[PDB]
């Protein structure tokens, strides 16, 4: 479609860090950061059972 | 140009990266991903679910890094002469370390292999275990691999020529040819006489075909990709590292076949 | 190449010679006595007179120093400074032996 | 600040927090370290009661915590991550969030070490990982693959960052350096980044199919299966010796400059030395088998195995030569890192010529497994790597932070850690050519009065550490006050004897290196304009 | 108004004239349609024949006394300049920092660089 | 604002250089573009018959491998040999599915447990 | 990017400026790590 330099022209001219400068940027960005810190709290979490010896019930 | 004009810019090729979140973000991601497979391998966890999430952040934490490395690369334009050549190197080195792994496997195969244990048989495959034909499946995945490198430099000088429709096309038949590689590769798994855990033939055949197979996957999508920035104008004719990394690396994968194949197929039966 | 002695001779009268101002002159005192030779006293005297060019007493000072230093017998220090004995005198530095008296 | 240090992607920040990680961890590696040395005081259980397996879980706790976590960060990652773009003139290194990856992928495999620590049982298979001691059947439990998944973590580490340090001083150069004028621990980092880069693939394959065999039933080392665990050991040591070449190299890099700069004189034959730390570095690969002379290998590969090991005592040699050659005729100006130069000298020749008595197959016999290899191992890495760590630190810290260090303090930190070094490492050549196992918590009590001594030692050598945490304290609130009293050393090249005192304070820094003209704490991106050299 | 695209090197002045205009329609983008910043820069100047980013080696050619000190330009208001010799390689290397205000002297050559600073920042 | 702000200092732009790079370029292609119709004639001259007899050998046996697992799925359970030491080793069952199956485990060719 | 600099600027923590001690923090971090390994020797001996 060829929007390298409508792209490069809302890229440059942007006081934005580089991961937002695009229009479709929080499309992204925003259940990224949610998945992220769930994929990072759950297996943290899961760390005393770990050191206690509770085993995962199987039902 | 003048001094004011001159006085503007960088002075030195070399790219000064902006602050971003993506080293500690795949960071984070990676622990995760040991901590969940460590506890989900030993039962901690309940379901493979916590792998498979990260697993996935993992993966998108790595997209939208090269998200920002094609938007430097394109539309802020960093990468210059000095950047090219540096970023051509630094693939190079990452190549010749995958090749090194490939060179443990083949030191695994060649030891259980030129000494045959008592228990297996004091042969090579052991006794039991009838070993893949070379000529019927994986004589076609060699040659479609072959054929992929040949795609690849035809349409890669198809690329610098200028011609955008034959250089489109050898790269979208090459992706087309190794996901053909990958799907003869899952049916090989999948209509196989043995298992991994059929001894050392199992073990250290399948782990070298499948750190292969991942290879070529990881491959494919660097063929989409690379397909998809073609297709939307990212390429130009004298302007592509995407490219040339990814053809050395098609060509590395093809060698790396070419061994295999040779070694495990023509010397193992 | 190595240097002959005599073209070392040569070669730090013509620096000495050439030296004019007092980093100049303390730099090619400095690469001068670090060789493994203690100079021959004509580079001695031409170094005393461009110390005296440029018009500081204690480099010419220090050139007795560290041929005090340099030098690998206590005899031989006196074949120097008795052999630049009118040329110390012409200047009028003194020793630093006999400068602080202890 | 949150972007400068979470998000950062410029070197010296990088450098600092790889030095802050290894530093925290080099202190946990000295307290599992004291612990070992206190449980092995006197025979029967003292301090740990019973529990043989607490006290292996801390054995390689402190190997693999002073290995890849203090040593290795602080070497590779803090030293070439400050130093490697500065003394070659690089603006900042190439790949930087490659560079971030590294450092903040470090951590995490400080963390799941630790939770291999916490959970079940604990690794306790040595450093060494080796089958079936380390598969399924012995080790239970989800500890050993926390252990594997750190050994993965400080892998991607140690790759990446030699891939960065590999194609910065390749591509990155300033525009006078040809490759034969670099410095020598520019030229250090390199050889390293490559002896790194061709190692850790074998590392990760030996590894992983280690993680293979514990959760995935197959057979690569299980002998019920037909798998062999001297693949383990081929593997795992065609990593290891390139490790300890890796680990040592960058202190030849470091020694070579505290030397020529506290001599006063450049160093002896440069060239020969980027030769020799190559040469060093291309036969490391071949000598690999020299720690499996036990296992059954066949005699005439055990007789190419020791002269293969023995032919790396000459490039040894002649680095440790021409370093006396660099000291001898110069003017000693003896602080802190000149001391930590001579006793990294003498210590390191000890420990190697005790590694030249170790590589000889037919003693390898009497010595396999005993102190005696630890105490050439621990003297090669304890003063080859810790003696140059505090070279580097008290060398380049003034410069890098700003702030000058109590030097009285840094000296009586320096002998306390010689005479405890010493007084630690020497009894256990002792134990060992007595015959003395290696990894037990309890001996027969004939071993006793050298474990006494030594156990004594290890307290001197961890007050020397309280000691150098706090000049680290000292040197953070006082350096402003140190630099304008005399409780420091603020030039680090006095003038010559010929130099007026005016004509030295114009010209106050004298170095054959970029760094030391550089502002005490240097810009955030200096190098505007690229430094140009004839 | 508008920018231009800034066709050769006397033309450009900022960063937002080095973007040029994109490829047509079904052609592949050449270097000088799409390449934006440093890198067009460094484009141009390759077309020009000017190399930007100057990698010349410090002039060692002579020996450079105070009164006749060997210039080298810098965009900062000093830079660093390692001296070996009065030729290339002659004594080791001898790293020095000229500024605006204070010469440099080299100590092993007496080797004296003046800085001469661009500047305008 | 300074004197040294207006003082073009670039050099001349009229080396050969120049005209070597964009020459260059052409060369570049002009050459890419006949290498590229010499991989046409070798893509479609030796890849496309290669691909297509070794396609039908291919189907061939691989039609007579889907008849040899079809007629090896009649088999009874005590028919099945005698699965070896080194064959099919549980050292500690899977953490997927159930237990005793692996990741592209064929029920019809590997039925050993 | 322009951060600060100078003789504070270059490291992580808070040393000057500052309502606690800095020795507090600046012993605290590494007595922590001198405690890791006592901590892992409780839990396996609680074990
Ligand atoms: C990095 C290498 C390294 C270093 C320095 C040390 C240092 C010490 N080690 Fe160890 N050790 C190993 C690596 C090392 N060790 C390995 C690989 C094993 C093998 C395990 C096995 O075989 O299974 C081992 C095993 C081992 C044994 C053998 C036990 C056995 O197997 O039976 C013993 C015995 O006392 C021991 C104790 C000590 C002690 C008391 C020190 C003392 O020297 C501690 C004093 C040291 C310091 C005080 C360092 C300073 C601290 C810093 C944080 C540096 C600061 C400087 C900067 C940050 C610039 N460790
Ligand atoms: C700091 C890292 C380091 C370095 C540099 C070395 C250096 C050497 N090492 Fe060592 N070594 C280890 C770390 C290191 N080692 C570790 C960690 C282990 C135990 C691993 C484990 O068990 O898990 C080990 C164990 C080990 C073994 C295995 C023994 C066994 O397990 O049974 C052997 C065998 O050959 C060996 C020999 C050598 C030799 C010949 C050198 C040489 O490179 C030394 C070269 C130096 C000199 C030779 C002295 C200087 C030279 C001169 C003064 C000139 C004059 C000398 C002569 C004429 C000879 N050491
Ligand atoms: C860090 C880098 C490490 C590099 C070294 C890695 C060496 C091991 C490669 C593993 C490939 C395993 C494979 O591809 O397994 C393929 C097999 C195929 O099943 P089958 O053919 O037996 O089906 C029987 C009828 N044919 O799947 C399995 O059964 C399960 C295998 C274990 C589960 C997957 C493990 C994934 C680890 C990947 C690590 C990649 C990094
Ligand atoms: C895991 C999934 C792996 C998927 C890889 C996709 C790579 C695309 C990145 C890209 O496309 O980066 C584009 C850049 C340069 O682009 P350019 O200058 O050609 O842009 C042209 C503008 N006109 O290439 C590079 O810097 C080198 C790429 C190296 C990639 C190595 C990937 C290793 C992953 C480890 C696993
Ligand atoms: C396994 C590790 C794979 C390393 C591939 C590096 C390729 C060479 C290179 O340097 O690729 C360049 C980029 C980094 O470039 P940058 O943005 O820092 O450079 C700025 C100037 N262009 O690599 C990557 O994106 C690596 C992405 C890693 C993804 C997670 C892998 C976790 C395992
Ligand atoms: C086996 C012997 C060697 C072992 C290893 C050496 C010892 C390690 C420590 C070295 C420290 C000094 C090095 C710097 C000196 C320097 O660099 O000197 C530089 C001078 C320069 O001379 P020039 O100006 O004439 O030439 C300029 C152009 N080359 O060359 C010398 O001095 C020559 C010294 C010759 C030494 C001969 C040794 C004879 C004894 C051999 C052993 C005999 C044992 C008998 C037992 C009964
Ligand atoms: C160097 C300075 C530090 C070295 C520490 C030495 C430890 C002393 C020791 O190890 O003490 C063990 C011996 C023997 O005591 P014992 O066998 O009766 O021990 C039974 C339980 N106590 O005590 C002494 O002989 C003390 C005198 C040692 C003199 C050392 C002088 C070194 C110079
Ligand atoms: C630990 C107790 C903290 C108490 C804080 C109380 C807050 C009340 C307000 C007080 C003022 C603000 C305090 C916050 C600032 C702070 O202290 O920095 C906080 C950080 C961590 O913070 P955190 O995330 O754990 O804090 C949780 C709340 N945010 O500490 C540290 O890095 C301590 C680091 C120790 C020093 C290391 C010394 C060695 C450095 C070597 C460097 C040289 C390298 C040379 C070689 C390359
Ligand atoms: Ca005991
Ligand atoms: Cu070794
Ligand atoms: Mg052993
Ligand atoms: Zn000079």
């Amino acid at each position: 479609a060829n929007k390298v330099i409508q792209l490069q022209k809302i890229f440059q001219s942007s006081t934005k860090p580089l991961w937002w400068r695009h229009p479709r940027s929080a499309l992204y960005l925003y259940p990224f950061y949610a998945i992220f810190a769930v994929a990072v709290v759950t297996p943290l979490l899961y760390i005393p059972n770990a050191i206690r010896g509770i085993k995962a019930k199987k039902a | 140009m003048t001094h004011l004009e001159r006085s503007r810019h960088q002075q030195h090729p070399f790219h000064m990266v902006m602050p971003s979140p993506w080293p500690i973000v795949v960071s984070f991601a990676l622990l995760s991903l040991a901590l969940s497979t460590a506890l989900t391998m030993h039962g901690y966890i309940g379901n493979m679910n916590m792998v498979y999430l990260a697993l996935f952040v993992l993966l998108t934490s790595s997209i939208l890094w090269f998200r920002d490395i094609v938007a430097e690369a394109t539309y802020l334009g960093d990468h210059t002469m000095a950047v090219r050549k540096g970023i051509n190197l630094g693939f190079l080195m990452f190549v010749l370390s995958e090749v090194l792994i490939f060179a443990g496997l083949f030191w695994a195969y060649f030891h259980s292999a030129m000494s045959p244990d008592v228990t297996l048989g004091a042969c090579w495959p052991p006794v039991g275990i009838e070993a893949v034909q070379p000529t019927e499946l994986p004589l076609l995945n060699t040659i479609i691999l072959l054929s992929s490198g040949a795609t690849v430099t035809y349409s890669h000088h198809a690329l610098i020529a200028g011609n955008r429709n034959k250089a489109l096309s050898g790269l979208l038949i090459t992706f087309w040819l190794i996901v053909i590689f990958v799907t003869c590769q899952y049916i090989e798994y999948t209509n196989a006489a043995f298992t991994i855990s059929d001894g050392v033939y199992g073990s250290v055949f399948y782990a070298g075909t499948g750190l292969h197979f991942l290879h070529m996957v990881m491959l494919a999508a660097m063929l989409g990709v690379n397909y998809w920035r073609m297709r939307n104008y990212h390429l130009t004719a004298g302007h592509h590292v995407g490219y040339e990394t990814t053809i050395i690396y098609t060509h590395v994968l093809d060698v790396i076949w070419l061994f295999l194949y040779v070694v495990f197929y023509w010397w193992g039966v | 190449d190595e240097e002959t002695f005599e073209e070392f001779t040569a070669r730090y009268e013509k620096e000495f010679d050439e030296a004019y101002d007092l980093f100049e002159v303390q730099r090619v005192l400095n690469n001068c006595f670090s060789y493994d030779l203690v100079p021959a006293p004509a580079v001695i005297e031409k170094a005393l007179r461009a110390a005296r060019r440029v018009n500081d007493l204690p480099t010419a000072i220090r050139v007795f120093e560290a041929l005090k230093y340099k030098v690998e017998n206590e005899d031989q220090y006196k074949a120097y400074l008795d052999e630049l004995k009118d040329v110390r005198q012409e200047l009028g530095v003194p020793l630093k032996e006999e400068l602080f008296p202890s | 600040m949150v972007q400068r240090w979470l998000y950062s992607t410029n070197a010296k920040d990088i450098a600092v927090l790889y030095f802050m990680l290894a530093i925290f961890s080099g202190m946990a590696g000295t307290a599992m370290s004291l612990i070992i040395r206190l449980e092995l005081a006197a025979p029967g259980s003292q301090y740990l009661h019973g529990n043989s397996q607490l006290f292996n879980v801390l054995v390689v706790g402190h190997a693999v915590l002073m290995i890849f976590f203090l040593v290795m960060p602080a070497l590779i990652g803090g030293f070439g991550n400050y130093l490697l773009p500065l003394m070659i003139g690089a603006t900042d290194t190439a790949f930087p969030r490659i560079n971030n990856i590294a450092f903040w992928v470090l951590p995490m495999g400080l963390v799941c070490l630790v939770t291999s620590t916490l959970v079940e049982s604990g690794a306790g298979t040595g450093w060494t990982v080796y089958p079936p001691l380390s598969s399924i059947q012995a080790h239970s439990g989800p500890s050993v693959d926390l252990a594997i998944f750190a050994l993965h973590l400080t892998s991607i580490s140690s790759l990446l960052g030699a891939i960065n340090f590999i194609v910065t001083t390749l591509n990155m150069r300033t525009n006078g350096m040809t490759m034969h004028k670099l410095p020598l621990f520019v030229w250090s980092i390199f050889i390293t980044a490559f002896l790194l880069l061709l190692s850790l693939p074998v590392l990760s394959a030996g590894i992983t199919m280690l993680l293979l065999d514990r959760n995935f039933n197959t057979s690569f080392f299980e002998v019920s299966g037909g798998g062999d665990p001297i693949l383990y050991e081929h593997l795992f040591w065609f990593f290891g010796h390139p490790e300890v070449y890796i680990l040592i190299i960058p202190g030849f890099g470091i020694i070579s400059h505290v030397v020529s700069t506290y001599s006063k004189k450049p160093v002896f034959g440069e060239i020969s030395m980027v030769y020799a730390m190559a040469s060093i570095g291309l036969l490391g690969f071949l000598v690999w088998s020299h720690h499996m002379y036990i296992v059954g290998l066949d005699a005439d590969t055990r007789a190419y195995f020791t002269s293969a090991t023995m032919i790396i005592a000459i490039p040894t040699g002649i680095k440790i030569f021409s370093w006396l050659a660099t000291i001898h005729g110069g003017s000693i100006r003896l602080a802190t890192p000149m001391l930590y130069a001579i006793a990294f000298l003498f210590l390191f020749t000890m420990g190697g010529l005790t590694g030249v008595a170790l590589a000889n197959a037919s003693l390898d016999v009497a010595f396999h497994d005993t102190y005696y290899v630890v105490g050439h191992f621990h003297y090669v890495l304890s003063m080859g790597a810790i003696f140059s760590l505090f070279a580097g630190y008290y060398y380049w810290s003034p410069q890098i932070l700003g702030l000058n260090y109590n030097e009285k303090l840094a000296q009586i930190q320096f002998w306390l850690i010689f005479i405890g070094a010493n007084v630690i490492f020497f009894p256990m050549h002792f134990l060992g050519i007595n015959g003395m196992p290696r990894r037990i918590p309890d001996y027969p009590d004939a071993f006793a009065g050298w474990n006494y001594v030594a156990s004594i030692g290890s307290f001197i050598a961890t007050l020397s550490l309280f000691l150098f945490i706090y000049i680290l304290y000292d040197q953070l609130v006082n350096g402003l006050n140190n630099k304008v009293n005399n409780k420091s050393v603020i030039y680090n090249k006095a003038p010559d004897f010929v130099e007026s005192n005016t004509i030295f304070n114009l010209n106050t820094v004298k170095s054959s290196s970029i760094e030391f003209l550089l502002t005490s704490p240097p810009a955030v991106h200096s190098f505007n304009t690229p430094a140009v050299q004839s | 108004p508008v920018v231009k695209t800034a066709q050769n090197l006397a033309e450009v002045n900022g960063p937002e004239t080095l973007i040029g205009p994109g490829a047509k329609e079904g052609t592949v983008p050449t270097d000088l349609d799409q390449e934006t910043g440093l890198a067009r820069l460094e484009l141009l100047g390759k077309l020009e024949g000017i190399d930007v980013f100057d990698t010349k080696p410090l002039d060692s050619s002579r020996k450079g006394t105070m009164k006749d000190p060997i210039i080298i330009e810098s965009y900062d208001d000093y830079r660093y300049v390692g001296c070996t010799g009065s030729p290339a390689g002659s004594h080791t290397i001898m790293w020095l920092k000229p500024t605006v205000n204070e010469v440099a002297r080299c100590w092993e050559c007496g080797s004296v660089y003046k800085l001469n600073p661009v500047g305008v920042p | 604002l300074p004197p040294n702000a207006l003082k073009p200092a670039f050099g001349p732009p009229d080396k050969v250089a120049a005209q070597k790079f964009k020459e260059s370029l052409m060369a570049t292609e002009k050459h890419a573009k006949d290498t590229s119709n010499m991989w046409v004639k070798i893509s479609v001259w030796v890849a496309l018959p290669a691909i297509a007899l070794t396609a039908v050998n291919t189907y061939f046996v691989e039609k007579e491998h889907a008849e040899h697992r079809e007629h090896l799925k009649h088999v009874p359970d005590s028919e099945w040999p005698r699965d070896y030491e080194f064959m099919n080793i549980r050292s500690k069952p899977f953490f997927w599915g159930d237990g005793d199956k692996t990741l592209f485990w064929n029920p019809v060719v590997n039925r050993h447990i | 990017v322009h951060f600060k600099d100078g003789v504070y600027e270059n490291i992580p923590f808070k040393v000057k400026g500052r309502k606690t001690p800095y020795a507090l923090s600046h012993f605290g971090f590494f007595a922590i790590g001198f405690a890791v390994p006592f901590v892992a020797c409780y839990v396996q001996l609680k074990k």
